[PDB]
């Protein structure tokens, strides 16, 4: 494999009721007029050409859930052929337009247990001024 | 219906023609394009903008298709055709609204184009060289951007003209081909910019780290080798099935004893120095220096390709693999005349004197900025393009916007002398021809109303009083808003390109005007 | 003419954000979170990185600032302010008649005049002694940091900078980023940091059986092509059964047997291996008078590619007879501390020394890391050009005065944009006066009246009190290349933002 | 500026020309077309006083 493929409804309802064992599947949605969808699609296409051991599915939003609300943004659904353990809901957990492959492979952590020392610094936060100062003062005095 | 869809198509064609309007000529602003993703591309080319642009109108689609078809066969002239078609459409819209059959204006446009082509075909230049390529003082300064140096430009122009007029080429057996284009360059730093020399025969790469050759005698012919002998594997040619641990230590001596006969046959007749790339050992050179055969290191693929394409001595005809026990022929032997390593620019490079077929000149730059490599290169490219385009075809026209006024005057005179139903069409076609000088004057931050008027007043005198046809053809200038004669220092342009562009524009206008309705019938 | 206005509006909006974050007495910003968090910080880089805009000009300016900060490292804040000031003083006043042609030539002439004025005002300096360099480093680093062990840190950084330079050949290339890292090991006294060879080895070497001790051998590293592959380029052999697996062991013997007759003449030691460890094959490998190590990360790869010079190619055996491993190199596994440490001394590619520091927790690690980083950056910025300029707000006034004098002497037509771009250089002194807390008009008038006498170009404004003082008695100096790079970047940004016509969409 | 803008040409070039000749104080822009761009005329011998 190692490449995405367009899926329909019959194949989806068959893979849902298949219930395998150690088969990894990652499904994604698609929306028009949003560059984030194209960006994440390009990122997934670039990532799939390096780790040929996990199935990727690029579904369209008009084929699943016909009565979708306004807050139904395209997300990522990682399944274990009938198991639910990760539901990445909301793009606020990433960063927006500043997305890369390292953040994707760190947020995944389920399709290829390799760990390239990314758990030490996955994203650089914003160091506080008063909290860091009082912490340094406490550590130095004691 | 009927006229509404035609007006909509005309408006769409006029709106799509106003995007590449502010980008004609060398002086123009940049344009930014977004792919609706996040990346932006900044470009100011008349073809890149039209190639990377979304379209949704059938007329615009067929116009872009015709423009691409014209650009696939013609080099330049893919931007003014759209403006010409838009002007023709906006001028024929009023004629159609004035209750005129489109067939009449179509026939009038066809007759006007035929008359313009007939008048253009009778105004050409027979001579191809005037006192050494336009006195070799004017044909090089206009084709070279001088922003940091211009006091000693005469020497540079003389060097350029001497490099482009002395060396020629002929291979089609019908017309002289263009001379050398990919000449050798040498970027130097910290040298005398007020002095330059010209030598014959291009040099190869600088030998660094292996200059232990006591060159004291004058050679004659050389050779070449693509592969390189080695005890262990490194390149292509070494077998992987033969497993011999006690033979890799003596394979070099066996290869030397095998190639001894080839080295002796090379040393016979007249050949000494061989060309070997990196990957050879130092013991072979020390063993062969006692007989007179050596090898010059630092050989790349570009130098090998240049040697194979220059003198013609190919190696693939005989050698192909590491098996050096092939036949001995004159195909893999570099037949030269003299190979000496003189002392130039405090270096020792391979100097081949009296090279067969082609004879290139070593252009060595001086100590200045790194942008000098792109200063004379564009001028040399323009010069070779000119001498290769105007050679086999003597249909050239001087200036850039000095012919449209005379063409419009002739078309108006023909329309006045005709007096038939197709009278206003020729007048409209003549009026729709002053859109290039006006745009050139607007883009140059000058007054176009006065410039076009002065150009027309100067061109009317050449037609009212028949005195000559070569002179009195002044045009526009780029430095300032003053009329300059585009003959003693102007740049000629191929007339076939303009003829094809005008024909394509007329065909596109006729095709657009012939379209009635677009309703799903 | 509405696109340029909308562009300069966003440019000024972006520039009017981190304007009050310059000088020793700077303000502090605060950013709220949509979930319910609030973080206070005074770093403009974090605010620029955490912001989210939608205009192409703002994104281009952000990318330019990021590139300037990554290439140099000092002077990535005033560029945007200067660009915005120049835009607001030129385009928002000289575009009522729409003539975007002579402005580019005026900007180029102003840049050339500024470069000439900054070049004809520099003073030479000597690099023979070491006390002056240390004093300059201490004066330039006294910004917002601790002061307790800065002298030893700056001395060690200067020694590492003077020792890491070896790639000289006429162009003067200095690389300390990917050539010198930092090591950390707890335990012991904190007063023992110095320089060493530095080998990225912790717990990668595994020796189950006891063999001979390594004294001073000749280690020649090979490549990494002995994993769970199928061979060279064919699939004749594979690792699928238990018997045939040990057959590869026999082949492994051959994999060294021919090597005994190949280029192996100095008897190497360990070799790089990514996959291959067991309890029976490793014993035979150790008995075959050869050793092998595993567990290689990115740091070890960078170390063997920079110090040793190991490449990655499909060629394990049959290499150059004199590739790597030239010199007596000791590799004694010392028991200092609690982990295995290697000290590869005297080998290939010298002058690649790293630091050796023994601190405590992570705060000491972070502080010594940032101290080494800033000291090395200052040393690289100083050694790149032995020319100093009195900063603080004295060179800009002289440059503006020279530009005004040249404009009054030339008596040209485009003198208005030249004067507008020359009078737009007094933004830094005004900001410093505003941050100090004094009058911005009377002080500027006094500075202008003082910077026009006879021989007076080193009188600036103090950043801690608010008075005019001579730079010859304080000690505020800046490098020369940084100011030139800042001016060039500002001119390039202004030219790029001034040559924007229409904006459309495509693919 | 008001006299040059109420004629047909611009006023910046006229001001530059008036400031580039000399400080004689007897030069002013004319009214004909041949006196708009140069604007170099002597009003002392013409008879234009105030
Ligand atoms: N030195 C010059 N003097 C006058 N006109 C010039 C000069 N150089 C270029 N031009 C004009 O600039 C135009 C450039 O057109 P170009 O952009 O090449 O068209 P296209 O994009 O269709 O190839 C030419 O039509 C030519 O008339
Ligand atoms: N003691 C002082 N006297 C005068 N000026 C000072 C003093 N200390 C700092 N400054 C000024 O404060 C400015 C601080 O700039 P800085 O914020 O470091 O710029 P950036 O953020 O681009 O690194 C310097 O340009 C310097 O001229």
């Amino acid at each position: 494999f190692g490449e995405v493929l367009e899926i329909s409804g019959k194949d989806y309802v068959q893979e849902v009721t298949k219930a395998g064992e150690g088969l990894w599947v990652i499904l994604h949605l698609y929306k028009q007029g949003i560059p984030l969808c194209a960006l994440i699609n390009q990122h997934l296409s670039g990532l799939a050409r390096k780790f040929p051991d996990v199935k990727f599915i690029k579904a369209i939003s008009t084929t699943c859930i016909p009565n979708y609300p306004d807050r139904n943004l395209p997300t990522i659904f990682v399944y274990l052929e009938g198991d639910i353990k990760a539901q990445f809901i909301g793009p606020l957990v990433f960063g927006g337009m500043n997305l890369t492959r390292d953040e994707l492979e760190w947020k995944l952590s389920e399709s290829g247990a390799i760990m390239t020392d990314l758990e030490e610094n996955p994203k650089k936060p914003i160091e506080d001024v008063l909290l860091s100062s009082v912490r340094r003062s406490v550590l130095m005095k004691r | 219906t009927g006229e509404t869809i035609r007006s909509q198509n005309v408006m769409a064609a006029a709106s799509i023609a106003n995007i590449v309007k502010s980008s004609l000529g060398p002086v123009g602003l940049d344009k930014m394009l977004v792919d609706d993703i996040g990346d932006v591309t900044i470009t100011n080319d008349g073809a890149t903008i039209l190639k990377l642009l979304e379209v949704e109108h059938p007329a615009a689609k067929v116009l872009c298709e015709l423009a691409d078809l014209q650009d696939k066969e013609v080099g330049d002239g893919t931007t003014s055709v759209v403006i010409i078609a838009a002007e023709l459409l906006k001028n024929a819209d009023e004629l159609v609204k004035q209750k005129i059959h489109p067939t009449s204006v179509i026939s009038g446009y066809r007759l006007a184009c035929k008359e313009a082509v007939r008048y253009i075909n009778e105004n050409l230049i027979v001579n191809t060289d005037e006192l050494g390529r336009d006195c070799l003082i004017n044909a090089a300064k206009t084709s070279m951007s001088s922003k940091i140096i211009g006091i000693n430009g005469d020497f540079f122009a003389n060097m350029v003209v001497d490099a482009v007029l002395a060396i020629k080429y002929t291979d089609i057996r019908g017309q002289p081909r263009y001379p050398v284009n990919s000449v050798n360059i040498l970027k130097a730093h910290g040298r005398s910019q007020m002095e330059s020399m010209l030598i014959s025969g291009y040099a190869l790469n600088c030998v660094v780290g292996s200059q232990g050759m006591p060159k004291r005698i004058v050679n004659a012919k050389i050779a070449c080798l693509d592969f390189s002998l080695q005890k262990t594997k490194m390149k292509l040619g070494v077998q992987v099935v033969i497993t011999d641990p006690e033979k890799l230590d003596q394979i070099r001596q066996r290869e030397s004893d095998i190639t001894k006969e080839r080295i002796q046959k090379i040393l016979a007749t007249g050949a000494n120095v061989i060309l070997t790339t990196g990957g050879i050992d130092d013991m072979c050179l020390k063993y062969f220096v006692e007989a007179g055969a050596m090898a010059v290191r630092r050989v790349l693929k570009r130098d090998l390709k240049r040697i194979a394409k220059a003198s013609g001595a190919t190696i693939l005809s005989t050698l192909a693999n590491l098996e050096g026990e092939e036949t001995f022929e004159a195909a893999m032997l570099g037949q030269a005349e003299e190979v000496v390593q003189e002392r130039i620019c405090d270096d020792e490079l391979i100097l081949i004197k009296n090279t067969k077929a082609r004879t290139s000149a070593s252009i060595i730059l001086r100590g200045a900025n790194d942008f000098m490599c792109d200063e004379m290169e564009r001028s040399l490219h323009d010069a070779l393009c000119v001498v290769k385009r105007v050679l086999e075809s003597k249909s050239v026209v001087p200036g850039g916007g000095a012919v449209e006024a005379a063409l419009s005057i002739y078309l108006e005179n023909y329309a006045t002398s005709m007096g038939s139903r197709e009278q206003l069409a020729i007048a409209e076609f003549a009026r729709s021809l002053l859109v290039i000088p006006n745009t050139l004057a607007v883009n140059a931050a000058q007054d176009s109303t006065d410039l076009v008027a002065k150009l027309r007043a100067f061109h009317n005198e050449a037609q009212v009083n028949p005195e000559r046809k070569n002179l009195k053809w002044i045009g526009l200038d780029l430095s300032n808003g003053k009329p300059r004669d585009n003959k003693q220092a102007g740049v000629f342009e191929p007339t076939i390109v303009k003829v094809k562009s005008l024909k394509f524009a007329t065909e596109a206008a006729i095709t657009i005007l012939r379209i009635d309705d677009l309703i799903k019938l | 003419r509405k696109v340029q206005s909308g562009n300069i509006n966003a440019a000024k909006t972006i520039a009017d954000i981190i304007r009050t974050c310059l000088g020793p007495k700077s303000m502090m910003k605060m950013l709220l979170d949509p979930m319910g968090g609030i973080v206070m910080t005074n770093d403009g880089n974090a605010i620029l990185r955490e912001i989210q805009v939608q205009h192409p000009a703002a994104k281009s300016m952000i990318e330019i600032s990021r590139t300037q900060d990554e290439e140099v490292g000092d002077g990535t804040t005033s560029v945007i302010i200067l660009a915005g000031e120049m835009l607001s003083v030129a385009e928002h006043f000289l575009e009522q008649q729409m003539h975007p042609t002579v402005v580019i030539s005026a900007y180029r002439k102003a840049l050339d005049d500024m470069i000439s004025t900054l070049k004809k005002i520099s003073i030479p300096v000597d690099i023979s002694d070491s006390d002056m360099m240390l004093n300059i480093i201490n004066s330039s680093i006294t910004t917002k940091a601790i002061s307790r062990w800065s002298s030893l840190a700056c001395n060690i950084a200067l020694d590492a900078v003077k020792m890491v330079q070896f790639e000289e050949n006429g162009r003067k290339e200095i690389d300390i980023k990917k050539y010198a890292r930092v090591e950390k090991i707890p335990g012991g006294i904190i007063e023992d940091s110095c320089v060493l060879r530095g080998v990225m080895i912790n717990k990668d070497v595994t020796h189950p059986r006891m063999r001979r001790y390594i004294k001073n051998p000749r280690i020649v590293l090979l490549d990494s092509s002995l994993e769970y592959k199928k061979g060279e380029s064919q699939t004749d052999i594979e690792i699928t059964r238990e018997e045939d697996f040990t057959r590869i062991l026999q082949m492994e013997e051959e994999y060294i047997q021919q090597l005994c007759e190949d280029i192996i003449q100095l008897k190497p030691d360990v070799v790089i291996t990514e996959k291959g460890i067991s309890d029976l094959a490793q014993h035979y490998l150790m008995r075959a008078n050869i050793t092998a190590i595993r567990r290689v990360r990115k740091t070890d790869n960078n170390r063997i590619a920079r110090a040793c010079g190991a490449r990655i190619v499909s060629r394990p055996e049959e290499l150059r007879e004199d590739d790597v491993g030239t010199g007596a190199g000791l590799l004694e596994i010392k028991k200092i501390g609690d982990e295995y440490f290697t000290f590869i001394t005297d080998c290939k590619d010298p002058k690649a020394c790293t630091i050796l520091l023994r601190g405590a927790s992570k705060e000491i690690l972070s502080e010594v890391e940032r101290n080494l980083q800033d000291a090395m950056q200052v040393c690289r910025n100083v050694l790149l050009d032995p020319q100093l300029v009195p900063g603080g707000g004295a060179s800009e006034m002289a440059v503006a005065h020279a530009l005004t004098e040249k404009s009054k002497a030339m008596t040209g037509v485009e003198q208005w944009p030249y004067r507008a771009v020359a009078q737009a250089l007094e933004v830094i002194p005004r900001t410093l006066i505003q941050n100090c807390g004094a009058s911005t008009i009377r002080l500027l008038t006094s500075l202008r009246a003082k910077h026009t006498q006879e021989n007076c170009e080193t009188w600036g404004v103090n950043g801690e009190t608010g008075t005019l003082v001579d730079m010859k008695e304080l000690g505020i100096w800046e490098p020369l290349a940084v100011k030139l790079q800042t001016y060039k970047t500002a001119v390039e940004t202004a030219v790029l933002l001034l040559r924007i016509d229409d904006i459309v969409s495509g693919h | 500026r008001a006299l040059a803008e109420n004629s047909g040409v611009k006023a910046n070039e006229v001001i530059s020309k008036l400031y580039a000749v000399h400080q004689e104080g007897n030069k002013n822009v004319g009214l004909d077309i041949e006196a708009e761009v140069p604007a170099v005329k002597d009003m002392l011998e013409a008879g234009i006083l105030d």
